[PDB]
């Protein structure tokens, strides 16, 4: 079964700054004929549901503002928000869907500083 | 305008069964594959099982599996999941989450349900 | 009025066997792959019409035994017909069809659903297999076919876009490679339906026929058929509902109307899917001699102009065998390195008994026969609609042989006569 | 020309009964087990072809119960099968076949929506049981058999990699061993299918064969089967796709494009599962004694050179036996203590009836035999093409005897003859 | 069209009904074949409310 | 026959396919599908001998 | 009606019942035909407590 | 030699151990063989009923 | 009784057997009858360990 590491713990972020998020997996994702990577990542807030932000490892769900972007390919895989707002602070989970069982990370608590 | 609604928690005795059921409102049910995604009090997102669009193929993890079962209604739009011979490191929150594509579906989730919380201890 | 070849025609006791030898058919079951140079594969599927024009020497100037039992003035020669058999080869099967895009909005057998509206492009990848059917002619035309096509809309007031065409039964003639039913009605599909995503792709662009028993037996002199067997049988396995906006509504008095998400009818377009059920040894017709005995009209099996015709279908053994190509060789199984592609492949071989038959030009003989067919008097001694149509040539002018017991069919023949 | 048998041989009223005794073969039902020496264990299964070569004592040099009707020196002595029952033991079953790696993506049949395309090794562990088919012929000479073969290109422009490779119809001798066709094609798979992956692993590396009818009705001489008996069935379960690029697109103008989800085309390489019947008692062939009279050939039933050749397939008692062998003992119920194995066996019961027949060689029957077999007018005082075939040999040169009525299958050809 | 449950194979007890649960259903009907031959028009059976 | 009169009462309903037409109101790039107008038919056809 | 699990193509493991598992079922009976004729009424034989 | 060798999950090849459920079709009162007398006319052996 | 998947619908490479995967089965067996009459006890054959 492939373990979905995130690399940074849970990470403070200043008012008006990038923030970086590194998932990795323990077998490559990566499909070499059509470059697709296998990778979504999702954003839950305290007691609501998780909401989806990014698919295909590149991209993005209609109404997600532009500020969030992915990157990534084989083993490694980042997650950046551009700028920070109050509303940003949750918690990030990336889910590989290469293989059966579909696994979620760890999850990683952004929080604003 | 798409809803999913969760109803079936509540307390159990070890070794009781359960069910839980999901109910969807603005949505062609018939056509996306979904899903049942647990997680504990304090703890990760953990997968649970899923189903086909049509209900013709189910999967189920390895510590789920024999135990619990997912089922579907397409006529009363509604999804079920029964569970047997629970155990005390069950009780948690689960989640009714939809797929994208439909057949059998990729395994990343657009909407989700509220979740409902099973507690299983005395 | 009309009378009976067996009237005006006399039978001699020369018989002989023709054998056309193994014919083979290769290519791909759906649709004719043409590169921009020409057609190299061709369409070859089981549910085709198979027309084969058989040629005949003719029996004038083929060196009969004997030239001294006839007049060679008063007197000409014909060919008739007395026996045949049709031989398949390759295992029996079904074959596979679908759609890749296909009009299927929901399941309506054990599932009807009132949540969402139905949007542009719902359509699924769904495959199925046919109507089983086998069937067998023979004549001396190619036979009538019958088909519900576009009618002509007159001097009248200017049709709106959307108006449903006029229907019109059209009759054609069935000629080779053209498709049979296959349990969604025998129709136009290229004309009478326009989205091109309704039916599978081995039919969403050609015309489906049925053979026009009525009028083929109702013809005067039965030059249409001499010899028929047909076997059908199918099945609907599952019903759905097609996806569109609908051009008749409901009647309000039928109905009681709802509310919430019910106060919009859902589609009232019912379609389902053919199935066959089971195929068996014991149920087919082929690999059998018919012994012609005695024609249902007044032609009893006589072929003029040295001319015949067999049409052939049969959904019996139709396999799409699938093969596989390797571009390249990589660690461990990508599905990139393999290139997929089916085919389909039949085989006959056909054997016949004919019969030599001469007939005595008196004045009545000749008048009749020139009200009946001038190419008949005018041969012996030109434009012909066959010319343009397609068929399978089928040459057997030096394949005829008086040596019966040398050939299967010549002993099971001389075997029946008893004599 | 080909004179009848009846001509030339002349029939005597010494009537033999010959039994096979108890035949049994035990082995697995898929791949030949063998350690680095050999196949310990064979591979036997319930879709192969059993080939018997049945050896007979030589007419002349056996003992008689008197030679003053015969003579030596001007008149020579073969023997001719009169009659034949071949019975089977062991219960009425099923036999289930699959690949724990096979290619298929969807399930067509019945869906709802559109999914993604193919990763790579979409791959699932499949089982289903075959089409179901019980054949027996009988002959002098081995059968022959037809398959699809990959052909050799001529010279021409050099072909990419990956091209589809063409097809040619092969014939050959089938010996004991080979598969049959199972509803998936009659054709070589192991050349034709790179992959590997297609069908389950009885015949994902063989040549499945099936009889060629046409040509061995076609024979000269009709030495290759006296009579033959089948029966088949089966019906399509399930529908599915393969996954893998596609090598001939859907052309441009059958179909209208989609958008959004729909955008892709999914694979439209159609392929289906095939299934057998009910199983009964009352659709048997076997147990049953076949009196030969009258056959399809010339020869009727003479057996030329000593030997017999019997082909009989029966799928209809193919029932996988499952063993379990303990390696150790736990407390409550480990799962690895426990070895699993599969078995099938095979029992059979070969009985004739058999008659002597004589020959009387004068010039020009003489020189008719040369011409039609060498080796039997040779032998009448060398390398066979069986050098390197592969047969089932059973030997029958001490077990003729002419008590008829000791023996089952004797009592009741005196009840069918009477005398 | 009033159906509400499928019977044939059920688990648990959902819930009662609410207003208008109705579905969209299509099936095909029993096979038959029928030819009467007579000089005057047939008489045909049926239940009506008393 | 009395009174130069015959009544035939024929029942048969193993040939009965709908057939479905498809009208185009316009025409769009990728398959809008409210362009299209769907109706269903039937067909008998007879031939009494007598 | 007193049904707890389908067993025929169901894999799971068997749960403990808890009280009063019961559920709505319907389902259609074997096919019979039977006419007897006599001059005393018909014996008929079942299985009674003893 | 009979397989191409998988990647990831599918390294490890799957049971290949193939049961299948057996089932009678119909039972039919037509097909029975008791309730009806058989006599011995002649036997398959040697003797004849004794 | 003693199973893991019903390959018929399935195949899914996300689970390997652990230990006691048996599970609940029911069904019916293959449709027999059959009668013989004989002055000695029949005789039968089955397969046993060498």
């Amino acid at each position: 079964d492939i373990v979905m590491t995130q690399s940074p713990d849970s990470l403070a972020v200043s008012l008006g700054e990038r923030a970086t998020i590194n998932c990795k997996s323990s077998q490559s994702i990566l499909y070499s004929s059509s470059n697709k990577n296998y990778l979504a990542w999702y954003q839950q807030k305290p007691g609501q549901p998780p909401k989806l932000l990014i698919y295909w490892a590149s991209t993005r769900e209609s109404g997600v503002p532009d500020r969030f972007s992915g990157s990534g390919s084989g083993t490694d895989f980042t997650l950046t928000i551009s700028s920070l707002l109050p509303e940003d602070v949750a918690v990030y989970y990336c889910q590989q869907y290469h293989s059966t069982p579909w696994t979620f990370g760890q999850g990683t608590k952004v929080e604003i500083k | 305008e798409v809803q999913l609604l969760e109803s079936g928690g509540g307390l159990v005795q070890p070794g009781g069964s359960l069910r839980l059921s999901c109910a969807a409102s603005g949505l062609t049910f018939s056509s996306y594959a979904m899903s049942w995604v647990r997680q504990a009090p304090g703890k990760g997102l953990e997968w649970v099982s899923s189903i086909s669009a049509s209900g013709g193929s189910t999967y189920y993890a390895d510590s789920v599996r024999g135990r619990f079962t997912i089922s579907r209604d397409n006529s009363r739009t509604t999804l079920y999941l029964q569970m047997n011979i629970l155990r005390a490191e069950d009780t948690a929150v689960y989640y009714c989450a939809k797929d994208r594509m439909g057949v059998r579906g990729s395994g990343w989730f657009d909407y989700w349900g509220q979740g409902t919380l099973v507690t299983v201890s005395s | 009025a009309v009378v009976a070849t067996d009237a005006y025609v006399k039978r001699t006791n020369i018989f002989y066997h023709a054998s056309s030898s193994r014919l083979l058919a290769v290519g791909h079951p759906y649709y004719s792959i043409k590169k921009v140079n020409k057609t190299v594969v061709p369409k070859v599927s089981g549910y085709q019409y198979r027309v084969f024009k058989v040629v005949l020497p003719d029996p004038n100037k083929f060196a009969l035994p004997d030239s001294s039992l006839f007049d060679p003035t008063t007197q000409r020669l014909v060919w008739a017909c007395t026996g045949l058999e049709v031989g398949r080869g390759q295992p029996l099967g079904v074959g596979v069809s679908g759609h890749p895009l296909l009009n299927k909005y929901d399941d309506v057998e054990n599932s009807g659903g009132y949540g969402g509206n139905p949007g542009q492009d719902n359509r699924v990848n769904v495959g199925m297999d046919y109507k089983q059917t086998q069937l067998c002619m023979v004549g001396c035309a190619p036979p009538l076919g019958e088909h519900w096509g576009k009618g002509t809309q007159c001097s009248n007031t200017s049709v709106q876009n959307g108006d449903c065409p006029p229907l019109e039964l059209i009759t054609s003639v069935i000629q080779d490679g053209d498709m049979v039913d296959t349990g969604f009605g025998a129709m136009n599909f290229a004309d009478l339906q326009t989205n091109k995503s309704d039916v599978p792709l081995d039919i969403c662009g050609t015309v489906c026929k049925y053979p026009d028993y009525l009028q083929m037996a109702a013809d005067p002199y039965g030059d249409r058929l001499f010899f028929y067997l047909r076997k059908e049988q199918m099945f609907a396995r599952h019903f759905f509902n097609r996806a569109g906006t609908v051009g008749e509504p409901v009647p309000d008095d039928l109905l009681v109307k709802g509310g919430n998400n019910r106060s919009s009818v859902a589609s009232s377009i019912y379609v389902h899917t053919p199935s066959g059920s089971l195929v068996s040894s014991e149920a087919q017709l082929f690999n059998k001699p018919y012994w012609l005995q005695k024609a249902q009209g007044h032609n009893n099996g006589i072929c003029w102009g040295n001319h015949l015709f067999v049409t052939v279908v049969d959904t019996t053994r139709s396999t799409n065998m699938t093969l596989c190509a390797s571009v390249s060789k990589s660690a461990t199984y990508t599905n990139s390195d393999y290139k997929e592609y089916m085919r389909h492949v039949e085989e006959f071989d056909l054997q016949f008994i004919f019969q030599l038959c001469s007939i005595t030009l008196s004045a009545e003989v000749m008048a009749y026969i020139h009200t009946m067919n001038p190419s008949v008097l005018e041969d012996w001694n030109k434009q012909d609609p066959y010319k343009d149509m397609s068929f399978w040539e089928v040459n057997l002018k030096e394949k005829f042989s008086s040596e019966l017991d040398q050939f299967p069919l010549g002993r099971k023949f001389l075997l029946q006569s008893g004599y």
